[PDB]
């Protein structure tokens, strides 16, 4: 009843296995993986965005110098100039010709746009993956279970209880350093907090949008106003966040192999088809029925009708059933050579019922198990010319 | 003379449609732009607006325009009509739904008149390039040069080369018909026009009437406020609903048919010729990119052509079979060698 | 409900400053601009002009602008408030020192109203570009998509 | 003013917000199939970048802005291939 | 080249394989947006050979 089985990690591929429960009628299984969310553990480092040089009003003493003070503003650059003769619309601003000094100061403050648009640095750990599994086994034909991958957590939705994982591959598309920009994910190597070079990425680094303090290395340097005019000419490197926005690499959600996609989320990488899962399930004995009730289907034969050497269910075959009673009968091929989309067939008195399947061998010689009745369906297949189907469901490529 | 095209004049009436970027957003401007035709050579553009430019109510006032303001039109002057692109254009002629102008090259086209208290302009994303006639990739028609058989829209309008269908317009909603009869929603009529009418609630189901009142429904946002007004016909625009009754005929002539006129084309500065044994050396000082082509007259053509923008000096191996070259649109020249 | 912003409306007054390229030279225009924020996507630009348009002298006329001329302010009409780039722009909304408008890409941004006997324009050098959101690097907001 | 910086903290009138603009859509490519290779016959109206990414172990990604009409090819392996033309939704593909 | 072909200027019958597909109208606005390949004759009119 406890059917342990390793399962390839694919999303849209069934796992219609058969339980070889002694003393009772065998019961088919069916497992499907809707999602394979990874959700690695993450830790935010800092957020960067364009800055705004909030330059306050200059201090202009008409006759006399004025020493500046080292204010605690981030990147607070202050410098005093000498020998200035400012005009304004009302005429020349002072009667002195050399004692005129200007005290110009400027500091870098994060732009108002940081509230909506801002990159997010992230350092990630291994984390723990989760999946949504649908199991339509036996006669219940339904499940809707969210499950983990740790090899301890039971999942007991409906009547059955099972355990999943751990995954055979520790492959994580995320690197140790991950940068998230609004909706797309880039595995850019942000240097560290409080060390960004001016002009490059992370010129302005804030711990959090709420955090008041930040790290603004913009190489801001004021210079003398020209021709006696009241303003604050400041020379600084162009916004480093503006750069790398128009020349960033391909997002991770567009270069991650194994067909894995990301989202503005706990950063799950869903549909990351890689490795296998050691699935173990405990079927309740209630679903089991006495073996003495299943009709006998011995002395039957299998005939191939038309097999296509393709990925979709192009293979068909007719089975000459030789039964005694009437009832349901699970069908399954223990061999991985062929996969049968058909799940259950009712048996009449010495009837014949076609079924569909798919294979990957030119001359498929696969065993067919029909409610405790073995038969080999040997035949031939033909490759298709119009290779236009859904994604392959045979998942059985090997030597042919 | 000018009153010999009444098929369009009286029988058609301008309507309102959904301009992509009216003013600042997607409003429903009366000057909605359709079918920007930038296919002429000299940068001439035809625009088909939903507003009818040309004559007054009956037959007069070429210097007037007629647009539709809500359920009724109001013909005014052409005081400050302006068609604009990357740089402001210069209008040439207006007739019916169509405007002819000469625009600078640019990526967006705008049309807008000026009522006097409001602008009421419209614009659509549609690039308009310049394609200089000939082999000399200039940017504006020069004051001199050799003329070439260009293709260009004609300023004339009295032509019958092409037609466009003018069916009964679809009906239009006007919620301002849906006044209140103190407690019920109440519908007036423009001039006895057909008011299709019905509400969510069960009441008068067709509406082919004078000013009705509602018996059942109460909210003005739960009734059909329509005006079938095909006493005057409208263009077969893709922005208006089509009345399911039937599609009227009444096709009218297109104002500005393309014609095979003759535009002035630029003439590149002549080359400075220099020579060595069996070897032409060619000095070129182009002002704008001009195609140079060369062709040997021997058995092997051995062609060579290249756009040249910066001033350059090139060479050519001249065999005794001779060599031809065609700098710009200057007549081709040919040579022998020693 | 436009009367819940009197802190901007009443406590602030029109202001005048060094326009770098006021007309033919660097005069002291009443609409000197500063901190143009051209960082959106849909082609819209926020401009902080020295002149503070909004309500009239006391509490009315949202459609009026108030600049400072000489010692005193002067609330007049907003008839020809012009914002320009490589191509002429189109106004959207204005409030206090800030006026919101959308412009085509260009190398300089100019602002100018009309007193009626005077031009009173001002401009500044500032890169303006607008890349639309998405993988299709277009250059004008399309009709559909 | 040498005296003091008075109060009067004034709200920014037009705060940037994350709205939803309408973006352009490139014409759908003309897909032509060959034996184990995907030919994308396409004509871009404006410069658009297309991205391709193999579903196998090795991504082998390729990003390429294209402006003029061009014909491109792609070796679609048994693992499969996916491509994103413009801002269209991504599409995947098989191999036999 | 030859995206649109007519047997003669007056021929009422023609062939046009231009991949014209209609699109959903955006934001409950009355219009007919269509997804259309660029004009085939415009191509080869900019890059015709000698
Ligand atoms: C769990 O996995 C099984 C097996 O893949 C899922 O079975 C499939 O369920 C769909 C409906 O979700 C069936 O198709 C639909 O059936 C209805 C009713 O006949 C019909 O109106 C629809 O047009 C459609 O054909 C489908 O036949 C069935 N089996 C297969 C082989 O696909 C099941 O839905 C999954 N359960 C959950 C909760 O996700
Ligand atoms: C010939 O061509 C060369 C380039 O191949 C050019 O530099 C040179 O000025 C020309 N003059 C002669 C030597 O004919
Ligand atoms: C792509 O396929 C076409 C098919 O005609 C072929 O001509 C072309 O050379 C191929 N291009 C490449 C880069 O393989």
């Amino acid at each position: 009843y406890e059917h342990t089985a390793v399962m390839p990690n694919k999303v849209g591929i069934p796992y219609k296995a058969l339980v070889e429960r002694p003393g009772y009628a065998p019961v088919h299984l069916q497992i499907q993986l809707v999602n394979t969310r990874i959700i690695p553990s993450t830790n935010l480092e800092y957020i960067t965005c364009k800055y705004k040089t909030k330059v306050p009003s200059p201090v202009v003493k008409c006759c006399g110098a004025t020493q500046c003070t080292s204010k605690p503003h981030p990147d607070y650059q202050c410098q005093v100039f000498t020998g200035v003769y400012p005009f304004m619309w009302g005429g020349a601003y002072c009667f002195c010709d050399t004692e005129n000094t200007q005290m110009s100061e400027a500091y870098v403050e994060r732009s108002e746009e940081c509230s909506i648009d801002h990159a997010k640095a992230y350092k990630v750990h291994t984390g723990t993956v989760q999946a949504m599994v649908n199991i339509t086994y036996g006669s219940v034909s339904w499940r809707s279970a969210d499950v983990y991958v740790n090899g301890e957590t039971p999942a007991k939705i409906g009547d059955a209880k099972l355990i999943i994982g751990p995954l055979s591959s520790a492959w994580s598309p995320f690197d140790n350093k991950v940068v998230v920009y609004g909706h797309e994910v880039y595995n850019y190597d942000f240097p560290e907090y409080g060390t960004g070079k001016a002009g490059s990425f992370g010129d302005l680094q804030s711990r959090t949008s709420t955090s008041n303090d930040l790290y603004a290395n913009t190489n801001l340097k004021l210079q003398r106003p020209q021709a006696g005019i009241v303003h604050t000419p400041f020379t600084q490197a162009p916004s480093g966040f503006e750069r790398w926005k128009r020349d960033k690499g391909a997002p991770l959600n567009d270069v991650a192999p194994f067909g894995c996609s990301i989202a503005l989320e706990p950063l799950r990488a869903e549909n990351c088809a890689v490795g296998s899962i050691p699935i173990s399930i405990d079927i309740p004995d209630a679903a089991f029925t006495r073996i003495s009730e299943t009709p006998t289907v011995s002395d039957l034969e299998c005939k191939i009708t038309e097999c296509t050497y393709a990925s979709d269910f192009g293979g068909i075959a007719t089975v000459a059933y030789k039964s005694s009673k009437a009832g349901n009968c699970p069908i399954h091929s223990p061999s991985g050579v062929a996969v049968i989309k058909e799940n259950d067939v009712t048996l009449a008195e010495s009837g014949s019922f076609t079924f569909h399947f798919s294979t990957a061998n030119i001359h498929p010689a696969f065993k067919l198990q029909v409610c405790t009745s073995a038969v080999t369906c040997k035949g031939d297949c033909k490759p298709p010319k119009d290779h236009i189907v859904d994604y392959p469901a045979q998942h059985t490529e090997s030597f042919t | 003379d000018l009153d010999t095209h009444f098929t369009q004049y009286k029988l058609a009436r301008p309507y309102i449609a959904d301009c992509p970027n009216c003013g600042h957003s997607r409003c429903d401007s009366p000057i909605a732009i359709e079918e920007v035709r930038g296919d002429a050579h000299a940068g001439v553009i035809r625009i088909q607006t939903s507003a009818m430019f040309g004559l007054k109510t009956d037959g007069v006032d070429l210097a007037y325009m007629s647009f539709m303001n809500g359920k009724t039109q109001k013909s005014i002057k052409i005081d400050n009509l302006h068609v604009r692109t990357s740089a402001p254009c210069s209008l040439v002629s207006h007739h019916g739904y169509y405007i002819l102008a000469q625009c600078p090259p640019g990526d967006t086209v705008t049309v807008g008149f000026h009522d006097g208290p409001n602008r009421h302009t419209c614009t659509v994303a549609h690039k308009v390039e310049f394609r200089p006639v000939g082999r000399e990739k200039y940017r504006h028609p020069p004051e001199h040069g050799v003329e070439l058989p260009c293709n260009r829209y004609t300023h004339k309008r009295a032509d019958q080369g092409h037609y466009v269908e003018m069916h009964q317009p679809g009906l239009v909603a006007d919620h301002s018909l849906l006044s209140i009869h103190s407690a019920k929603v109440k519908i007036t009529v423009p001039s006895g026009a057909q008011v299709k009418y019905y509400c969510k609630c069960p009441d008068v189901r067709e509406g082919i009437t004078s000013s009705d009142h509602t018996t059942t429904c109460t909210d003005v946002k739960q009734c059909r406020a329509y005006l079938i007004d095909n006493k005057k016909w409208v263009y077969n625009s893709g922005r208006l609903p089509r009345g399911e009754g039937d599609t009227f005929k009444g096709k009218l002539h297109v104002p500005f048919v393309p014609v095979k006129a003759k535009c002035i084309a630029t003439l590149a500065p002549e080359p400075l010729v220099e020579h060595k044994h069996r070897t032409l050396i060619l000095h070129l000082h182009p002002d704008h990119p001009t195609l140079l082509t060369t062709r040997s007259l021997g058995s092997d053509a051995n062609p060579t052509r290249q756009w040249i923008e910066r001033p350059t000096t090139v060479n050519f191996t001249v065999t005794g079979e001779g060599l031809e070259y065609t700098w710009g649109n200057h007549p081709p020249k040919r040579v022998w060698a020693q």
